């Protein structure tokens, strides 16, 4: 996308979202990141939405194929699960590469730095979901380390109702439950996050209250499923 | 369980 | 897909459908057609489902973008609508090329020949939806001619409840209403098709009755919207 | 209006 203006890439990413063309959306936002300038709050959200939709479709397909393969246990099911898995890994490596070149290193404000470190944790988590063996171990630690740095910054720099702080805690709890085999850590983190946010709701406007309570309900939904 | 959907914005 | 076995391409197209990976599904079925052998009834349905899903997503995106562009009337909305439109045209040209090389010419039974000629009409119709001017005229005539040959064969060779015959009549009626500016022809065709199918339902098994009445309901739904 | 959905098989 080197010959397209930054502002045109951002405009086309918004059009692609409206058209439900998420692969295009991700390609436009990759092009915008590769312009080298930092991203605004809205632009970070466009980047994240685009790639979450692309990898979300790949993960759903991988789970369908993995379930068929496990039931079967010719080469075709394994071959096709492997093709989807390689494509998914490639998308995760692309996102991680954007974060490493050079979004995280240039992110100084807590809102941008926590946002990017949460993304780093999420995309290592999606790598971990398909990883097998000792490879899994280093990938799992990379996810954990990114989430933990984001948690440490968020607890020092953001109020307990901040939606990025809340979504980070939600996703790190899912990491604990689903990836790290630490359901008790997942439940503790979700409960503490929910309770600390509850106690800070009185400080918020009506619109901020709606944003924070929406994510708190996701924490409660997981706690209900886990307990 | 569920992570942040994160698929609309 | 030249190095993959025909049977493996068909197996992977079925897996891709289960995984909702319709672009992959279409690529596998293109590879299977290019093996050069005729397609069975099930294989024809896989080909058609794959491409209908791919072009259906492109058409939906084109309509979103076309609506934004018409409301706006920088270059970005037009440029991006044009990109989607070119991609859609490319998929339609690919399907038409498979039908012309060499599915239709080798299709001798009425069920295969009508199926492929209906597809030819449908993909010219999708070209017509985005075409502008005198180009539109020749594309519209190509759709009409394919549908008409399919209609002529279906009326001679298939009972009025045959699901391919019914779906062909449904889609040709939509062509009349939406493309050819012939709403009265659309309504007449839908009514006559429905009534002739009704009169032949007594000949069918329970399972064939369910298949035919499902499509008859689509004809009735259009008649309700059109009258 | 509506053509055959044709998106499942
Ligand atoms: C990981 C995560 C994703 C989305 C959200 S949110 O509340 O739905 N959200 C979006 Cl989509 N964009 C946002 C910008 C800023 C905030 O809070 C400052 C939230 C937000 C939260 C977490
Ligand atoms: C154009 C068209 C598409 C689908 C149908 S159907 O009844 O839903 N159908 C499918 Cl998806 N596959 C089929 C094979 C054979 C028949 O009837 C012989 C119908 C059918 C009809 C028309
Ligand atoms: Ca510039
Ligand atoms: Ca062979
Ligand atoms: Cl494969
Ligand atoms: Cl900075
Ligand atoms: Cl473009
Ligand atoms: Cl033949």
């Amino acid at each position: 996308m080197g010959s397209m203006e930054r502002a045109s890439l951002i405009q086309k990413a918004k059009l692609a979202e409206q058209a439900e063309r998420y692969e295009d959306m991700a390609a436009f936002m990759k092009g915008a990141v590769e312009k080298g300038e930092e991203l605004s709050c809205e632009e970070r959200n466009l980047l994240s939405v685009a790639y979450k939709n692309v990898v979300g479709g790949q993960r759903a397909a991988w789970r369908v194929l993995s379930s068929i393969e496990q039931k079967s246990n010719g080469p075709e099911v394994r071959e096709y699960r492997e093709k989807v898995e390689t494509e998914l890994q490639g998308v995760c490596d692309t996102v991680l590469g954007l974060l490493d070149s050079h979004l995280i290193k240039e992110a100084g404000d807590a809102e941008s730095r926590v946002f990017y470190l949460k993304m780093k944790g999420d995309y290592y988590r999606y790598l971990a979901e398909v990883a097998t063996g000792d490879d899994k171990k280093r990938i799992i630690d990379s996810a954990r380390s990114a989430y933990q740095e984001a948690m440490d910054i968020s607890k020092k720099e953001m109020p307990p109702t901040n939606p990025i702080r809340l979504g980070l805690a939600l996703n790190f709890s899912v990491f604990h439950y689903e990836i790290a085999n630490s359901p008790e850590e997942a439940i503790s983190l979700a409960k503490t996050t929910f309770d600390e946010a509850m106690a800070d709701l009185h400080t918020l406007s009506e619109d901020s209250y709606k944003d924070s309570t929406l994510i708190m309900q996701l924490l409660r939904d997981n706690l209900t499923l886990w307990t | 369980a569920g992570s942040i959907p994160g698929r609309r914005s």
